[PDB]
RNA sequence: AUUAAGAGGGACGGCCGGGGGCAUUCGUAUUGCGCCGCUAGAGGUGAAAUUCUUGGACCGGCGCAAGACGGACCAGAGCGAAAGCAUUUGCCAAGAAUGUUUUCAUUAAUCAAGAACGAACCGACCGGCGAUGCGGCGGCGUUAUUCCCAUGACCCGCCGGGCAGCUUC
């Protein structure tokens, strides 16, 4: 009936890219 | 396809909020009171005011892009009554009346488990 | 027992104190030497008053030790007997290590031969080298001293000492260095501030004689050196009254020295020494951290706080009592100074070497000590002062700068004329510390601690010119890699209308450029070229070279980064640009598809419960990860009942596709047989209906098998298995004659047990563990291809190979757990070499889930029942009391022969790494002997699917019938099928009892085969030992030998075509 | 995989028993009449009929499964009529199929 | 002296209960506090008025702390000498009934005095019929199934001591 989410390990970058599947644009200096 | 938001319309006997939020109800859209419209005590909690509240709420939902809302109907709750007020009815229908559609209709009046 | 624990560490201090401490005999005979070296000394013949620059009056055979480079001076020499003979240093003191002892005796000058200008431009100095010249003179002739040298006191230049050695035997027990030093108050302590000056600028670089300009600039370093002389005997002095009397402070001093010297602190120029801990205990004393009534190990314990919590580069200390108004202050110090100790006297630094990058990494080893010493665990002393900490095995990676020479024109580039004013010459100690600073800010985010190697103390006899600061050595950086920010391959500046984004411009120069992100920010960037993860891990050497090269003069050419040699190892014939990281995740993601097609796969009379990978690929532990292939139609023929394709006759050996096996538990049911075979029937049929729905709802090629269904997807091969779950339980059941059913452990049931459950368990807690610590992949695949290519692999399973290099990452108690591939394959090597098998189980404490009371617990159950567990024992968390990965594993034999190998390859390797010049060949250690085997077989490479696998690279491949364009494919290729490995199990059946045979798996071209000598003897006709086994004649009965002639033509005929020729020696 | 093996052979008179121990020959296995493969090309060949038939295989576990169902409902139906039923010399059985719980003989029933 | 009371005492066997004590633990509601979003009101009444609010009240979101309480499941069911007793789990002692071809052998009943605890129509008037709670016995059949943990759920007949009804003598 219920689902609790007590600790959370550390936020890890890699881990999220395989459920969710930057440089940025250059600007020209004066 | 229709951009979502979220209504939480709180009738108590003595007065109405109408308020609109995002799915997750952290950032408010939009609130309106019934003290805001009429300017008497008595008419607060009364249908008319309801209903005036909920079509400047709703012509303000159009030029955002929203244009489907889910419901969330509450009354106080805790010791006292747990009956939507009149201004609930009211409002509800000038949403529909306003164009604005219609999602999921869910109470969330608080009920307490243990009486104090 | 606390007090067995207490009493174990106080056995284990005492047998390593009388290791390291000298023997009373030992004592005396230096003693006898020392008396011999004060008769010697105190006879020598003067000389009359002469110009310090006339030095013809020296006679050929013996060079002034000082180069003195600024030949002209303004004094003039006297030579007499000294004055006074005093024995300084740790000696007396009670405090001398047993591998190295030295005994240092101080030579007090005659005022007389000394002038008050004479700590001006070098004077000084120019007069002790010339004193030691002479006395080098005139006693080496003497027939006393087996040796005489000339090498740097305190590891300054500017300082010559002499060494003396005796003759014959105890010539290496002990050595003597003479030390000049002037009259107790012939200084002034006030003319030697870090704020004065005695090197004028005029003589030193100017041609005028009173050039007006800037005021001198101050010369701190030798300032210090000069006083460093005067207070020879002060220190012996205070040393004797507070540590003489109480033992217990002398244990923790030897220890602290031990500690010091394991992990490489204190040799070299500016090394934390043990002379400075007798200090550092001394102001422990002073305050109220150290009382004199604790023992060695307390010592030890309270002293290693000081280190970890105290900075000295910001806040310095001092150990004078006295507080004068008129004293100097440790403001000036810090200024001149990168560390600030103090002595009684003020105007000592007495650290004035020492730089800001060596006390970091000091405090980097203190804070990692006291973490071990803080837990509570056995082992936890071995760990902390036996364990070797070298430079290689401590850094991922690291730097060298071959010519030193160009480090001066560094120093151009850069503001350091006062300072290479000041310390004479040396350029090589001036520039060391703006560059690590330099590169420290530069690699904040990428970097935890950065380390500089300390020139060598050389030696030189006498009649040779002193060695250069060109030809003193060569420069070594260590570098340790913080795991978080590698994955980022920018260096994020500041925006561009606030004024410190020219800062930012100023620092990375041309490479700095504007970027916009979606944030909506303008903002100063720089970005780096890496597409793997193995290019990202190189990312600091793109910034040390630009770094240098634009702020130092420094050229890309002299700079040599050691990072992932060993990357070759594990990769293509030409591919450097991936290690294999990127394939296994492709793999991985396709494996996750699949897991998720099964789970909604309707129409199965039972649905799936659990969907688990039981593959190396699936938990990245696969040396060559696999890609992605197609079949090519005309490579191959076709039989047109199945939609699989078979090798053809004429053509190479096809491309090798290995299935993954994933392990499937369907929905629990009471309709199951209770009769072992007949399980074996509905799994069956399970097989049947799980690959007829797969290629009706989704397309896929299956395979239906009697105990596994193979399904083609992506271009990956699935091997599926379903799994029930009381059949092990089935197994177990023996109905005894007696009249009494019970539960019995079966071979086959626990093979079940080990396919179905325990394999899935670790395949899943590895590949968790991977996450954590992106750099395990890459050290257990170089651990398994080292092993393998030894032609050891045959006794090795793959799990054993991953648990234990799973126990790096989760018990690195000495090191930091390790952040490239090639420190952790160090360290691999050193614990197969060190680790005590016989009386000590692997630890691999997997996701915690074990405490220290259970850990003893199991160790003291180890012990009890040692003779029946294997010669390897692996402990787990879900593997507790037994060893299920090795108890097929290695035999006593190879154990110790792969032993013998890593302690044998280990030395080679470093030595490679660290050599300044590029590895010559970094596969030497890959290559296998071949020659204590009886019989080599060699075999044709054209059946051999995997070729480009091997060590050394053919250059040259065959057509393996693959298509280069990706896609789909119709039809199944073929699965599992190499030669090489269906001949080994032909030789291991037919000829098991009589051979062993060593193949290398990855690209082996050679089978070794080894007789064994039991089996050749001669025996009695026994039917069941007749294979292959021939009758004799020659003694009168008969017996029965191996038949060896026949056997070699039977290695021909099986494998004929793979088989290339038999040769057999001996 | 076969290695080194024996052998039984039957010959349809002792006569030929006694010339197969009097037979005194190289004995040839490969002939180019009757050519025995081995090597690369046997072991695609057994390549070729590892590969199994589904319905082939599917017919073995229908046939197994009947025949081995048809033999639990014998034997349930015998039980039953053989629970209760004393038999001469008055003995009883004792099994699972009545309303009493019963002590199963098992190791671990017995040790607790 | 005998027997071993449809007199009493003890022991043994498997169970049973919101019975008592000590620790442990969870659940919403309410209140207060901290931050984020939004902006003139919110609360209360028959109508108002005390109060709170541009230094952000009310409303929406997230998290934390405190004091109580233990719903629905909950029954004329159960437990205790009475007063009384309801989240989970561990521990300590106690007890009723039932089962018994065990043990002692009159050791008993009622009671002023005395002692422990203590909220805030009528009468031992023989019986009967149904359900109900616990324990036991027997049984055609269904339903799950037993590495450990566990041997039950339903239906029918029978024997006891209870909580109560409807009737009778
Ligand atoms: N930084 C320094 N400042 C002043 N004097 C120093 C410094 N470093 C060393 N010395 C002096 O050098 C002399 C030689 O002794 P040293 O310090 O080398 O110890 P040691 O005898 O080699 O001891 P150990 O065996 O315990 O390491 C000592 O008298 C010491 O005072
Ligand atoms: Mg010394
Ligand atoms: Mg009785
Ligand atoms: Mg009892
Ligand atoms: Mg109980
Ligand atoms: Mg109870
Ligand atoms: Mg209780
Ligand atoms: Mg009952």
């Amino acid at each position: 009936r219920k689902v609790k989410m007590l600790k959370k390990p550390k936020f890890e970058l890699g881990k999220l890219m395989e459920l969710h599947g930057e440089t940025g644009a250059k600007v020209e200096r004066a | 396809e229709n951009v979502f938001g979220v209504c939480h319309i709180f009738a108590s006997f003595n007065d109405t909020f109408v308020h609109v939020t995002d799915l997750s109800g952290k950032e408010t859209i939009c609130r309106v009171t019934g003290g805001m419209k009429v300017k008497a005590d008595r008419d607060e909690s009364s249908p008319y005011a309801a209903m005036l509240a909920a079509q400047d709420v709703a012509q303000r939902c159009k030029e955002l892009g929203i244009t489907a809302l889910h419901i969330k109907l509450r009354a106080t709750g805790g010791n006292r009554t747990k009956t939507p007020g009149p201004g609930a009815q009211s409002a509800l229908r000038a949403l529909a009346r306003s164009g604005m559609k219609i999602g999921r209709i869910e109470d969330v009046t608080p009920i307490p488990s243990d009486s104090t | 027992e606390i007090l067995f624990h207490s009493s174990l560490l106080r056995l284990q201090v005492e047998e390593l104190l009388k290791e390291v401490r000298l023997s009373e005999k030992k004592k005396d005979r230096i003693d006898a030497f020392l008396r011999e070296v004060n008769q010697r000394v105190v006879r020598v013949p003067s000389v009359p008053e002469t110009e310090l620059t006339d030095q013809a009056w020296l006679p050929a055979g013996v060079r002034v030790p000082l180069h003195q480079v600024p030949y002209a001076v303004k004094g003039c020499f006297r030579f007499l007997p000294p004055a006074q003979v005093t024995v300084v240093g740790s000696y007396l003191l009670g405090t001398c290590i047993r591998p190295d002892i030295n005994v240092d005796v101080a030579l007090t000058m005659p005022r007389e031969i000394l002038q008050d200008k004479d700590g001006l431009n070098q004077r000084y100095f120019r007069k002790r080298a010339l004193y030691l010249a002479h006395l080098a003179h005139h006693l080496a002739q003497d027939p006393l001293f087996g040796s005489v040298c000339f090498s740097y006191t305190n590891g300054c230049h500017l300082k010559p000492s002499l060494l003396l050695r005796p003759r014959g035997k105890d010539e290496r027990l002990v050595t003597v260095r003479l030390h000049p030093c002037p009259p107790p108050d012939f200084f002034r302590p006030c003319r030697l501030l870090p704020t004065k000056n005695n090197v004028r600028s005029a003589w030193y670089r100017g041609q005028s004689p009173a050039g007006d300009g800037s005021p001198e600039p101050p010369t701190p370093r030798y300032n210090t050196w000069v006083l460093q002389d005067t207070v020879l005997e002060s220190h012996l002095q205070l040393l004797s009254t507070i540590l003489s009397s109480a033992q217990g402070l002398k244990d923790g001093v030897a220890l602290l020295k031990v500690w010091l010297r394991q992990r490489e602190l204190d040799k070299g120029q500016g090394g934390f020494t043990g002379f400075l801990v007798s200090m550092l205990v001394v102001f422990l004393v002073s305050t109220r951290k150290i009382h004199t009534t604790m023992s060695g190990y307390q010592v030890l314990r309270s002293v290693l706080q000081f280190l970890a919590t105290t900075d000295l580069t910001v806040n310095g200390i001092s150990l004078c009592l006295s507080s004068d108004p008129s004293l100097p202050a440790l403001a000036d110090f810090h200024q001149a100074f990168s560390v600030v100790f103090l002595d009684s006297s003020g105007h000592l630094n007495l650290c004035a070497d020492v730089t800001a990058s060596t006390y970091h990494q000091v405090q980097h080893e203190a804070r990692l000590s006291m973490m071990l010493l803080d837990s509570r665990a056995d082992d936890g002393f071995h760990l902390l002062l036996m364990t070797p900490k070298p430079m290689i095995r401590a850094f991922d990676h690291v730097l060298h700068l071959r010519p030193l020479s160009r480090l001066q024109a560094a120093c151009h580039r850069l503001k350091l004329w006062p300072e290479l004013q000041d310390n004479g010459g040396d350029y090589v100690s001036a520039a060391l510390g703006p560059l690590t600073t330099l590169l420290e800010q530069g690699l904040g985010a990428r970097l935890n601690l950065l380390a500089h190697s300390r020139p060598p103390v050389p030696e030189w006899d006498i009649s040779q010119d002193p060695p250069k600061h060109k030809d003193s050595g060569t420069l070594t950086l260590g570098l340790l890699l913080r795991p978080e920010g590698l994955t980022s391959v920018l260096e994020l500046g500041p925006e561009a209308d606030q004024p410190e984004a020219a800062k930012f411009r100023q620092f990375w120069g041309s490479r700095s450029e504007l970027r916009r992100f979606q944030d909506g920010a303008i903002r100063e960037a720089v970005v780096w070229e890496a597409a793997s993860m193995s290019q990202k891990r190189l990312i600091p050497h793109q910034v040390v070279t630009h770094l240098l090269a634009l702020h130092a003069d420094i050229p890309e050419t002299c700079v040599h980064y050691v990072g992932g040699p060993l990357d070759a190892l594990i990769q293509g014939l030409k591919e450097t640009s991936s290690t294999g990281e990127e394939a296994l995740v492709a793999a991985v993601r396709c494996y996750d598809d699949l897991s998720r097609l099964l789970w909604g796969l309707e129409g199965l009379p039972l649905t799936v419960s659990a969907v688990q990978g039981a593959h190396p690929v699936l938990r990245y532990t696969e040396v060559f990860p696999p890609t992605p292939v197609r079949p090519a139609f005309s490579f191959y023929e076709t039989l047109r009942e199945r939609s699989s394709l078979l090798p053809r006759l004429d053509k190479p050996c096809p491309a090798y596709v290995e299935p993954m096996t994933v392990v499937c538990h369907l929905e629990g049911s009471g309709q199951w047989p209770q009769d072992a075979e007949a399980v074996q029937r509905v799994r069956a049929a399970f097989q049947l209906r799980l690959a007829e729905l797969l290629t009706q709802q989704h397309g896929l090629q299956c395979r239906a098998t009697a105990t596994h269904t193979d399904v083609l997807k992506d271009g990956f091969v699935f091997r599926i298995r379903v799994a029930y779950q009381r059949e092990p339980q089935i197994l177990k059941e023996v109905q005894s004659p007696e009249g009494m059913i019970s539960l019995r452990d079966t071979a086959a049931s626990l093979r079940l047990e080990r396919d179905t459950r325990q394999l899935p368990l670790l395949t899943s807690a590895l590949h968790g563990l991977q996450q954590q610590h992106p750099a395990f992949s890459g050290v257990a695949r170089l651990a398994k291809r080292w092993v393998r290519a030894q032609l050891l692999g045959e006794g090795f399973a793959d799990e054993s190979l991953d648990l234990v290099a799973a126990a790096l990452f989760l018990h690195p108690e000495p090191f930091t757990p390790p952040s490239s591939p090639q420190v952790g394959f160090l360290r691999f090597l050193f614990l197969v070499s060190t680790f005590d098998w016989k009386n000590n189980p692997l630890f691999v404490n997997l996701n915690n889930e074990l405490t220290v009371e259970e850990q003893v617990e199991i160790r003291s159950g180890f012990l009890a029942a040692r003779a029946q567990l294997p010669v390897m024992v692996i402990v787990t968390p879900q593997d507790r009391k037994n060893s299920v990965w090795t108890q097929d594993g290695p035999s006593a034999q190879i154990l110790q022969q792969l032993v013998v190998l890593a302690a044998e390859a280990l030395p080679m390797l470093e030595k490679q790494l660290m050599d300044p010049r590029g590895p010559g060949d970094i596969r030497t250690v890959f290559r296998p002997p071949l020659d204590i085997y009886d019989v080599l077989i060699r075999l044709s490479p054209r059946h051999i699917p995997r070729h480009r696998q091997a060590v050394d690279s053919p250059a040259a491949s065959f057509c393996r019938g693959l298509l280069s364009q990706p896609g789909p494919s119709s039809l199944m290729p073929v699965l599992g099928y190499d030669p090489p490995q269906l001949y080994l199990t032909q030789l291991r059946e037919a000829f098991g009892d009589l051979a062993l045979f060593f193949y290398d798996q990855h690209g082996g071209e050679v089978i070794g085969v080894l007789w064994k000598p039991t089996s050749f003897q001669p025996q009695p006709f026994k039917a069941s030992s007749t294979k292959g086994r021939m009758v004799m004649s020659r003694g009168g009965e008969l017996v029965m030998v191996p038949n060896v002639e026949a056997i070699l033509e039977d290695f021909a005929v099986l494998g004929e075509g793979l088989v290339q020729t038999v040769e057999a020696r001996s | 995989v076969p290695g080194f093996q024996v052998a039984y052979v039957v010959f349809q008179k002792p006569s030929g028993v006694s010339a197969a121990l009097a037979l005194k020959g190289p004995l040839l296995v490969s002939t180019e009449s009757h050519p025995v493969k081995s090597g690369i090309h046997k072991w695609i060949s057994d390549y070729a009929d590892s590969v199994p038939d589904p319905e082939a295989l599917r017919v073995e576990v229908d046939t197994f499964m009947e025949a081995y169902d048809q033999k639990i409902a014998e034997e349930e139906a015998k039980a039953k009529e053989e629970e209760g039923v004393p038999d001469e010399e008055g003995w009883v059985k004792v099994t699972r199929r009545g309303r009493r719980p019963v002590l199963p003989r098992t190791e671990a029933a017995s040790l607790r």
